[PDB]
């Protein structure tokens, strides 16, 4: 199955450029910027989850970011 | 030499702690040691060889399936076992399946299938262990003076010809005294077992390529893994999960190969150094070392000479280097024994005065050939200044100009410094000489606070680090209570490690 | 006959509707059907045979170990696999063990051992499945009348002598009509698939013995289990857990056999019926059936005769039976054709009035032999009553006395009734005839309330049932209200099921 | 291992005496009446667990029975 | 009969691993995790015994653990 | 030696009490005594032999039944005794059974059966008694100094080589002075009768295996037990309970064997030491002793030598050990009379100051062979440091690195300490030397509080201990503040004993 956890977790750090430096910058972002363009929905109802959670301004915003961010994820 | 264009530069000013100067070396860069007691010595790491590796586990990149067969015992019945379940080497999965009536037996209720398939790997990937013993290093070093600038990069005289010695360093010998003939010998002591952070890195091979892998990655991955100790025939562990035996809803249970994964392991490996190898041994390239350079015996070979007559010409014209140093080639047609070459970076001429550091040490052209070359390099002051060569009315000069000054040269040095803290941490305090308190506690307060940050945080990088980073900086602006003093700082802690790039 | 001494007695006297009386049969007991105008028929179950069983799983009572070997790769490797890990059939356990230096190899931290042993079972225990199809029953039945009391228990001629008949009942035939020659034929309808509660009972064999086991026992037990469908050679599941590979702080990892378990399975089985078998087929003995007995055609084998002359004698003297009935042997020396025998239980002397039920139906001695025997039995009252036989001056009488009366005979009948509810529930409402509301809802309100009690409670018995039982009765006394009504009753519900004994 | 679960859980019920009727009556009790005679202790401190649990009379007694009873249990 | 009391009561204690170390860890637990999967019932009514016993929160919970625990065992 | 890899390590700092250091020994581990007055001595227990055992009771693992017979006297008539009731050796059970009528005799109420069967055991299990007298011990001990690291584990010589010595300790002699030739003799005093806690342990044998059993287990078990004192022929006690004579409701009373129990005793024994033998004497392995080691006369044999010339070249490269010590092999090619070997763990390079303890005492290579080996081991400081060997320009060094420091080394030592309290209690205070108050009362306050905890609690382990443990910790959070002081602590008391693992 999927598996094959991402070695980025423990990232060997030295001067020489690591395995994929280039793709590693946008690889976490690009996934999200797609999955939203496919489904606008989870954003549209996200605020509902937001406004009913934490109920203060920023403290109620961090959800609407955390939700739409955990949305395109499988964890 | 072994320097200049390298563009990752470290100048270490020293000649105090009796040549006790301690220096770090990174396969990317090189550090030049300038000490009045010495000719300026150029150190650079080259290749760190690892030898006498041993195999640990292995995996199957590409699965292959052979003979699929099955049987079923009808209604409740200890799933009739095929013979293929006794040989291992066969995947088998026992599932429940309806056999009704004309499936051959009453109670078209739920029976059981047992399907099995021979499982034979194709290609493989075999980790290997690297131990601190049987670890080597290679440090090439050279000395400016004035050798032929065309020799800046060569490996023909590795064991002969002016400054150019190839030093080996391996565990059972932290020290090697490199004898550069006529300059004496540079005392060199290095900790091989410490710097590179091994024992956590398995050496890994896909088809005809190589990597390094932090353990707790290569130890945990979900593929079929051979036990690794015996090559006679594979007796696998796992052997599922590269093979999915799945069914629909009738009488069938099918089985699929999965079409290797070889693309996954690649796209999986990230932040893993590339590596190459020649046979039983293999050559990484990522430098780390802590070398305490003993400058004790270095004999300037340019003392007790005359000054080379007048007859200096530029060949290829001067140039600017990186951190701002200048190089010069000069061809002295003066026919004389090996002789000293005057060079001074002068501010105007109202009074020929030395201005700015001359770092080649003492350029001395050694030939009788009546036409010779010497590459001397020097860092003049910020404002406009002259580079001057010779002391005779035939002397030739050049005008040269530096960009920034003062606060200019500090920022660029303040960034690279923090760059070291980013890439190294800990040992990054090891440039400074001797025992200085501020340097003593420097590694002191850092190693403790550091490891804690190497545990609490330390999950991931890129969009992972920045997020958990950026959110903290929010807590600094807001909150109320004092902790805000720590959080708003901790953000910078993270963001900087993300700002390495 | 097939009655009297059996001591588990059920009299059914409700011959109302067109011979619709419904009766339950238990391999322990027997029910006698006594209906005005119909000779009293004695039904008893004997043996319930099961045939065409199939094997399901199996186990290993006694483990045996063969060849123990091991290897170790020294610190930093994987666990070097023996060849014995590829054959299955071998237990193997990979553990971590210190090999310090003179253990042969540097790195004194922790290596790995792999020990393996061939595993070959000794004896076995093989479950078998029992399906409602290919299930049989055997019901022997007999009719009082007066046959020779010595014939009360015999089988040599279960289809000729007297009015005995051996009835088979198997699924594909709920009905069997037993033709008792000259008495007509007793219509008999039974539900084979319902009563005995099969499909939940695997048939189980240790060495040369047998049992029955509720599933969710035999399905879940921790021993090595063969897959059961193929007898060629065992390819085990489990394997472990009858073999404990254990080590001690050292270079060793040992392995133990465990010395069968055969004593465990026995001491484990509790509340499991014993069973015996005569080959492929096997004969349980625990009775349950719901038989609706059709009494329709039964001819009185004693009507239109004279009264046997005077010449009656007692042989062996009368006796009391169990629930209180009395048996009598009488030898009529009267030489006559088969003739009717007068018998009356009379309380008193002179005017002999009939007192108390005479249940043999009509005793008729059938022989020309001039000396014959007839066993007739009858239930007189409590008060000193006479048993009388004959009509002529030569008649002979006996005095007989019954113990209890009225409320006496009710309690003993109120206990046995509740005994049925105990180990019967549900169908225990099936003695009563026809469709009576109180009997209709009787099974009705019981089956619902019952199953709920067969789920919520129903964990265990003996000291398990009584405890959880006794604690509830406490709730009945203490507390406040509401539950105080249901709980204090529920205790009795449990305690009674514990009071079966 | 042990487990070998006791078939008494689902007890086949009919007129014929079951496998072990005799031993099944005292087999649950006799185990306790031994283990106490070996250790008086768990009883001695039981009340402490009792008196600090439920704190009312009977409601505090049911513990001191439940405890000393679960004392000789493997579960 | 059964009884055959478990020597674990007095457990000889020294460095060398005892007779069965491995099975001794789960042998008390595994028995319960089976007997419940066979009968959900004694749990379902347990709360009734609970809520009517001790009648306070935790003090009423310790029963529902003590009961379901004393349920699967000859104790 | 007899140390290093063992991985259960105890270092016992010197004792300024005149070689009065007291030490505990556990068959798992070993304690090394380092005392400046002495060469470092390695003590380890090996095998505790028990001899001259005597038999106590015995049991029958596997029952066997022979001849079943019965008779019955009918109603009024005691239970007719078979002849088989007079021989013992026969099980017999007198029960009540219905014999009605054609069972042969009137009075159909209830008679009596007497069934009997010969009872002959198969196999057996025979306890044996172990008394503190005729108890032995074996302590092998060795001394680091200079010696072929390949000899770290050997027995060939136990009476020769460098200094190894095999010491016996048995009751009637708590002391033995081990003479290690040339090092003097280590005064050794041990309490044999105290430590191992015998007299409570019967020695037990199933078929070809062994155990140990706390009494009040083996004294109370329900199986047939031979009286144990006479082997001529078994005259059993018990003899029921491995034989269940049972019968349903009929004319029969049956009898069952039970199919040994041999699997029960195994699965019954838990937390019982397994002991092997070899004839008349059985060798346990679980160590406990309290040995007060008298270090009085130990003569360093490495004093008054020169320093071995230059020719030191490591072999097997160094390594890390467990608790953090380092071992080194060195082959001094330079040949002379036994010559002392300089070794210093240096925190620098230039001026080599001693850093960190060197614990081999004084390594002295004894050979004239011109090529020799010496295994010296030493524990350097936490940070990076050099291991250095030699004094001449030909000296060879190695770089070595330690992981943790300070608070690091305390926790790991604070866990093992508490581990001792867990496994021992009481005597676990016996490492510390002399009479120190804190150590005096240390065993003092512990033995009292301990025994009380060895009585009140002490029922069982695993899921038994944790529960009764965990529930107490609840009382700490809740309840008043007067009892939650003791209770909330007592939980930790229990949980820790459960956390041994
Ligand atoms: C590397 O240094 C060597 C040392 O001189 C150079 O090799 C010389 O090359 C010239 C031109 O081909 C030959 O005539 C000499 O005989 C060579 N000397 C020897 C023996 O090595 C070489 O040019 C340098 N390479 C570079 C460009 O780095
Ligand atoms: C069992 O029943 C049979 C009838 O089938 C009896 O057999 C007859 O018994 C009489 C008197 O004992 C003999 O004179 C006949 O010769 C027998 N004939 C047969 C059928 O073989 C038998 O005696 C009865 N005994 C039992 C077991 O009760
Ligand atoms: C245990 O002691 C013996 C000597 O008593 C060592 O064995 C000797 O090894 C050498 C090496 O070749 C032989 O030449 C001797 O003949 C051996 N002696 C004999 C016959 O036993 C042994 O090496 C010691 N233990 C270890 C592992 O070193």
């Amino acid at each position: 199955a999927v598996t094959l956890p991402s070695h980025s977790t423990r990232k060997l750090q030295t001067r020489s450029q690591t395995w994929l430096e280039s793709r590693e910058y946008t690889k976490h972002l690009i996934r999200v910027e797609n999955w939203i363009f496919r489904n606008p929905g989870f954003a549209l109802a996200a605020a509902a989850i937001a406004w009913l959670l934490g109920s203060s301004t920023s403290q109620k915003v961090i959800y609407l970011v955390m939700i739409l961010l955990i949305a395109p994820a499988y964890s | 030499i072994r320097c200049i264009g390298v563009s990752n530069r470290d100048f270490v000013e020293g000649m105090s702690g009796g040549t006790w100067v301690d220096v770090v070396l990174e396969h990317g860069g090189c550090v030049t040691v300038m000490a009045q007691d010495k000719p300026t010595v150029d150190i650079e790491l080259v290749t760190t060889t690892v030898s006498n590796m041993a195999e640990v586990r292995s995996y199957c990149y590409e699965a292959s399936i052979s003979d699929m067969a099955s049987d079923s015992r009808c209604p409740t019945q200890g799933e009739a076992y095929l013979d293929k379940q006794s040989d291992t080497q066969y995947v088998c999965k026992r599932t429940l399946v309806d056999r009704g009536w004309g499936n051959g037996c009453g109670l078209f209720g739920k029976g059981s299938l047992v399907t099995c398939a021979k499982f034979a790997c194709s290609k493989k990937m075999t980790g290997k262990s690297i131990q601190p013993e049987n670890l080597e290093y290679r440090i090439m070093l050279s000395v400016h003076g004035s050798q032929h600038s065309g020799m800046i990069v060569n490996d023909t005289g590795h064991e002969t010809d002016e400054n150019r010695a190839k030093v080996e360093i391996t565990p059972n010998s932290p020290r090697a005294e490199a004898t550069l003939g006529g300059f004496g010998s540079l005392g060199l002591d290095c900790e091989p077992r410490t710097g590179l952070d091994f024992s956590d890195l398995y050496y890994l091979t896909m088809n005809n390529k190589h990597w390094l892998v932090h353990k707790e990655w290569f130890h945990d991955i979900p593929l079929p893994w051979h036990a690794g100790a015996d090559t006679g025939t594979p007796h696998w562990n796992n052997k599922e999960a590269l093979v999915e035996f799945k069914d629909a809803h009738a009488k069938r249970q099918t089985v699929v190969v999965l079409g290797s994964q070889e693309g996954a392991v690649h796209t999986a490996l990230a932040g893993a150094l590339e590596a190459e190898m020649d046979g039983a041994k293999g050559r990484l390239s990522s430098g780390h070392l802590k070398c305490r350079l003993k400058m004790d015996k270095l004999r300037l070979k340019g003392v007790s000479y005359s000054l080379c007559t007048a007859a200096f010409t530029f060949t290829k014209i001067p140039a600017e280097t990186l951190h701002g140093t200048v190089t010069v080639e000069v061809q002295y047609a003066g026919t004389d024994g090996p002789c000293k070459v005057p060079a001074q970076m002068a501010v105007d001429m109202q009074t020929l005065t030395p201005v700015g550091r001359l770092i080649t040490a003492n350029p001395v052209i050694t030939e009788s050939t009546e036409n010779s070359k010497m590459m001397l390099e020097l860092d003049p002051p910020f404002g406009d200044s002259y580079i001057v060569i010779g002391v005779g009315e035939k002397k030739i000069t050049h005008h040269w100009h530096r960009s920034g000054s003062t606060i200019g040269k500090a920022f660029e040095a303040t960034v690279r410094g923090a760059k070291r803290m980013a890439v190294l941490g800990d040992t990054a305090w090891d440039f400074g000489s001797v025992g200085g308190a501020l340097n003593s506690l420097g590694k002191g307060i850092h190693q403790i606070f550091g490891a804690a940050f190497k545990s609490l945080f330390g999950g991931m990088s890129w969009f992972s680090q920045i997020l958990i980073g950026t959110l903290l900086m929010w807590l600094g602006l807001n909150t109320k209570n004092g902790s805000i003093s720590l959080m708003c700082l901790a953000l910078g802690g993270v963001l900087i490690f993300l700002s390495t790039a």
